[PDB]
């Protein structure tokens, strides 16, 4: 959804940006860039919160991805040095395990 | 938290981080991991002795348990902006500097030394405690709430008053801006509501 | 389509950018009658444990620095006898507080600061006994289980009565126990712009019971008929079938008062009624019906509706063929 | 901001190599047959550990790797938004230039 | 045969509810449900309340003491789990001790076994919360206030007489004690079968019927029995009254509710009665019952409904105001 | 100088009573004033009755036993009036037993000496006397709910514009909290020194002012924020304020009082806040507060005192009538 919303948001801002270089001299005769301006302002400010949901979401999926990652290290280095200790895993596959 | 279960104004209540709101996140995940090497120490000393020794860290346990409360009391006086139930938590590091300190200084009348593990964390205690107790000073300075008769309250900021501002990592607690926990919710909501310009 | 108060009461209203300045909390004792009963046993449970087990680091602590804790021949005389271990330390905690008085760990004469303690446990365990009962108490005598048994019809209706149209409603009681002082409010809530051109997004406006004497004070034993004559001076003045579907903004707010005869509390129940939840020209059938040695109200037929010859004008073409006619 | 996202990132660098240096502490304890040894210093009877006794035990560095982790991945991660985040505000007050 | 009244001479609603759907509402208000039985009714509920609670735990700590081995009748090898348990009667004592927090210390506990602590902390809890609770429920039947509204006294019978011309329905109520109830306030109703001009039928119709005070409001000063009197007039449903169908069976009835709050306890009550056609004195007054004494004034309750004949119209108040219009 | 207040913005009522010819009723109502004392207050008093009370029995207990002979130093013959009263420290910790219902039992009343079984029982009378005293005021401590009318919020300052063309000193009130004030009730008054064409001055006359309700009643349901308006009639005290004399030192003020039972506790409550002359802006509306949501309505508190600019006649009401005749 953050993705569909990330395209179909820059879409009508470049054809903002084509349609002002075409008709330039019109706009500036209504002296309607003013608020051509603020239009560019709720064009640009929608395309760049799109952006930062989808930089969010990312950096929401990497951190709780992350911090299973760091709980499996933890769970797997206390089972394989008590493993190393008792069943004398010979600290060889405990480096795999780390690694 | 019972009350939470039935509350309705957190539906899009606003905040107010005290002064001092990211040096005391610093200091208490500093200081929590502090409190896990004591435990290291704790429980890596007594393994020699036949007796168990629970004062080596079991002391130190109950401040991890303590430290993890005190920040999470905090931020419920941080959320609803009465700053007058700072005072327990201000008790509390005052209490914690003074006793500890106490430990601190007659280690070095045993003679205790640099070298061991143990005074240079309890030495390192006294700082984070005495660092973490000048915060909630500074508080009453900037507030002024406990004495002085004209509080200087302070109200939420502008942006983040607006029903239509939804990004709100610009303003929560430090912890949720590193885990980008605000965003638990919006994920959720989009599960069942899809997401729009709305 | 957003609804006031739901059929149950319970408001559909969501409040935003609530400023607290900590008056959620202040009122504590009012707080802690509203949370549910199993967090009351929580908050119960976590008020006195804790108070015991702070008094137990107290106590341990005290014969610690006492120096009879060290397991050893009683050559002095201990400052609370037989604290042995943290164990002892708490169970004496608990004999104090609760006032048990066991008798195997008393307070001896010889502890200056011991005999402190002692006073100040009881203190905070008289005085945390006191709040703790006091809010039971204010939730024992709470009544808004009892407003669940006011009962309201699911639609309310529209029909002739003495030649004038009227909102009926029909209200009524199950427990046996009467309500005192009864009073009934109606209000429509309603979007509207003044001449002035005004936007109130939520705006009530007094409805009229139409009682007999003017005010809203009801008896109620029997269910009720509760009904609204529409006069010049009603909001519903210019209300027709046709413009009763569901999308309609139009809602009416019924609101029955009065203090429940046991616990003396006062009580509201709260229902509304949508477009799409009022019955245009139907009426409501008998449900009291005399037997051998009393009446008898019969509850299956409490919201049953049947149909009324009616017009399908509005109030203000009911008067003026009326007027015309005239 | 530019600033704060390279601090981030610096101290994230830093704390990344905090796994080799836990990988090469742990597996090195066990690559010690004698584990009957212990640290042994006394000042009344409680046996106060030293600094080298401490990063020794293997349990240690698992745990220490643990916080580590924590810091590096939250840091990592920080350093991202940080920088994106100026990103695309540059990309917001340089669309309004050009426009 | 027999007549139906809506509620009785003592309140007392006469009306049988029926096919109550039931969703355990009865049940799920236990506390004002305790309140509403009688005292002996309660006093059983507040002893097995107490008496289950003694025995349930006098089963648990009887079973501690089973499982932990001092309960061998032999030498005292350990230390035991709660001294002085030998029996389930010593249990069950011990379990009074506890709970009523009587704390004899014959039968006290020990710090060995941790699970007698943790059920020694669960009785405590469940001990003050039952307390905590019967009081409550004591104290809402203490402050019961049915009871005073049993004085509120109303005439046997009302009489309809004239007053400044016009007719009106006259009634007495007294109040009995020497305790006054504060802001008295008493609505008056018509139950009356009728039928509606578009075919409605309702059984038993309530029309409020106005008292007819000094300001036209409602709260009467009750303190000597006053006479409560409603001015039939144009609009009142009594307005087609005469002593031709004033008799027994005739569906008409005059409910009385005289509510207002308790000055001792603050808990607001009320006082119904009823007065059935037959029931009813047409052309008649009440006897002045108040008179002056040496020092203040009178009251002989002794006189209360006694009800003596004055000349009167015997036609309804519409054939009197047509008469008073044409004349 | 300076203008006075008869009600500050949040109550606080600032008149001085003076004069007051003291009866001691301030001392008569001790269970009245104990409420009405602070919690920091309350405690005080509730530590010292206590704590007197047990060192008033500790005398008593040291006492009877230096008397008796107990406190002798010695082993003596004598059996001990209360057992282990080796001195006054002793005597006060089984003066705290006694009262606090402890009862370790190594200081036992024994079964010689009748003084102190009267005694004895004198402390037990003595304490559940001062506990069930203590209970009480707490109870209605804990009762109160003054602090509820806190949450209860007024604008800071109210307009008089347009509505259905008359002219209407509009307001907002607006409740907090989500639990109800049942049979909620608004009452608005104005008060000026007003004179009299006989000839009276009335330092500060109170005229009561109707709320402009459906129903020409005070009853009010508040949910979310509403406005308290008055419809400025010939009958309105308000009919002839001027906008030019709307100034700071004008005599007027307009006292709002909310009331209503809380729906948590029962306890009526009542918020009060007065509008100056300075604090009423002419010609001003309400923002749209109660926005719509997904299935919810939605309050802007951050709107709730916002007012904008809206025509107006800048005449008086009393003009608005003539206007209107003419036209």
């Amino acid at each position: 959804d953050l993705q569909q919303l990330d395209d179909t948001t820059q879409l009508p801002l470049v054809s903002h940006f084509a349609e002002t270089v075409e008709g330039l001299t019109t706009i500036r005769a209504f002296r309607y860039e003013a608020r051509f301006q603020q239009k560019l302002l709720e064009y640009t400010d929608s395309n760049n919160i799109a952006s930062l949901f989808l930089t969010a979401a990312n950096r929401w999926l990497e951190v709780c991805m992350e911090y299973i990652g760091a709980c499996v290290v933890l769970i797997a280095a206390a089972t394989s040095i008590s493993n190393s200790l008792h069943r004398e895993l010979s600290a060889g596959l405990v480096g795999l395990g780390l690694t | 938290w019972g009350s939470q279960s039935s509350k309705v104004h957190i539906h899009h209540s606003t905040w107010l981080h005290f002064p001092g709101h990211n040096l005391r996140w610093i200091l208490t995940f500093i200081l929590l991991f502090v409190l896990v090497c004591e435990i290291a120490e704790g429980i890596l000393s007594d393994g020699v002795t036949e007796s168990r020794h629970l004062h080596l860290y079991m002391p130190a346990g109950m401040a991890f348990m303590a430290a993890i409360t005190s920040v999470v009391y905090y931020h419920n006086i941080e959320t609803s902006n009465f700053p007058k139930l700072l005072i327990a938590l201000l008790i509390y590091w005052t209490l914690a500097f003074i006793t500890k300190t106490i430990k601190f200084v007659k280690f070095y009348d045993h003679a205790i030394g640099f070298s061991q593990l143990r005074f240079c964390l309890t030495g390192l205690l006294v700082i984070l405690y005495g660092m973490l107790l000048l915060v909630e000073v500074n508080v009453i300075r900037v507030r002024r709430y406990i004495f002085f008769k004209t509080p200087r309250e302070v109200k939420p900021p502008e942006d983040l008053q607006d029903l239509g501002v939804r990004f709100l990592q610009p303003f929560v607690n430090l912890l949720s801006k590193g885990t980008y926990w605000w965003m638990n919710a919006f994920i959720k909501t989009a599960h069942k509501k899809p997401i729009d310009l709305r | 389509r957003a609804r006031f108060v739901s059929k149950k009461g319970n408001c559909n209203v969501a409040h935003k950018n609530i400023r607290e300045q900590g008056r959620f909390l202040q009122d504590v004792f009012t707080t802690l009658v509203d949370l549910k009963w199993p967090h009351t046993l929580l908050i119960f449970t976590m008020s006195f444990l804790c108070s015991w087990l702070l008094f137990a680091m107290v106590w341990w602590l005290i014969a610690f620095a006492h120096g009879d804790l060290a397991p050893g021949e009683g050559t002095n005389v201990p400052c609370v006898t037989s604290i042995h271990s943290f164990s002892s330390a708490f169970l004496f905690s608990i004999e104090v507080q609760v006032t048990i008085g066991f008798g195997g760990r008393m307070v001896t004469e010889e502890c200056p600061l011991a005999i402190l303690i002692l006073i100040v446990q009881n203190i905070v365990g008289l005085m945390i006994n006191a709040i703790m009962l006091g809010c039971i108490f204010m939730k024992t005598a709470q009544a808004h289980r009892r407003a669940e048994t006011l009962i309201f019809s699911k639609h309310a209706v529209i029909t002739l009565r003495h030649g004038r149209l009227c909102f009926m409603l029909r209200v009524g009681d199950l427990r046996k126990s009467m309500i005192i002082s009864a009073t009934i409010h109606m209000q429509v809530v309603r979007k509207t712009t003044s001449p002035e051109g005004e936007v109130v997004p939520l705006h009530q406006v007094d409805i009229p019971m139409e009682n007999g004497v003017g005010g809203n004070s009801i008896f109620l034993v029997a269910p009720l008929i509760i009904y609204h004559v529409i006069d010049s001076n009603s909001p519903l003045y210019d209300l027709a079938p046709s413009d009763l579907h569901h999308h309609q903004d139009l809602e009416i707010i019924v609101i029955l008062e009065g203090v429940v005869e046991t616990t003396g509390i006062t009580t509201q129940a709260r229902t509304s009624y949508l477009a799409d939840e009022i019955l245009w020209g139907q009426r409501f059938v008998p449900i009291v019906a005399e037997e051998d040695g009393r009446y008898s109200v019969d509850y299956s037929k409490f919201g049953n509706t049947v149909k009324v010859p009616t017009p399908l004008c509005t109030a203000r073409q009911l008067d003026e063929d009326r007027s015309l006619l005239d | 901001r530019l600033i704060l996202s390279s601090t981030f990132r610096i101290l994230a660098d830093l704390l990344g190599f905090a796994g080799p240096l836990c990988i090469f502490g742990i597996v090195d304890h066990l690559g010690k047959e004698n584990h009957v040894f212990q640290p042994k210093t006394q000042f009344l009877g409680v046996y106060f550990v030293s600094s080298q006794e401490f990063l020794g035990n293997a349990y240690v560095l698992a745990v220490l790797l643990f916080l580590a982790l924590l810091l590096q991945r939250t840091f990592l991660q920080a350093s991202y938004y940080v920088a994106i985040e100026t990103g695309i505000n540059l990309r917001g007050a340089i669309q309004t230039k050009i426009y």
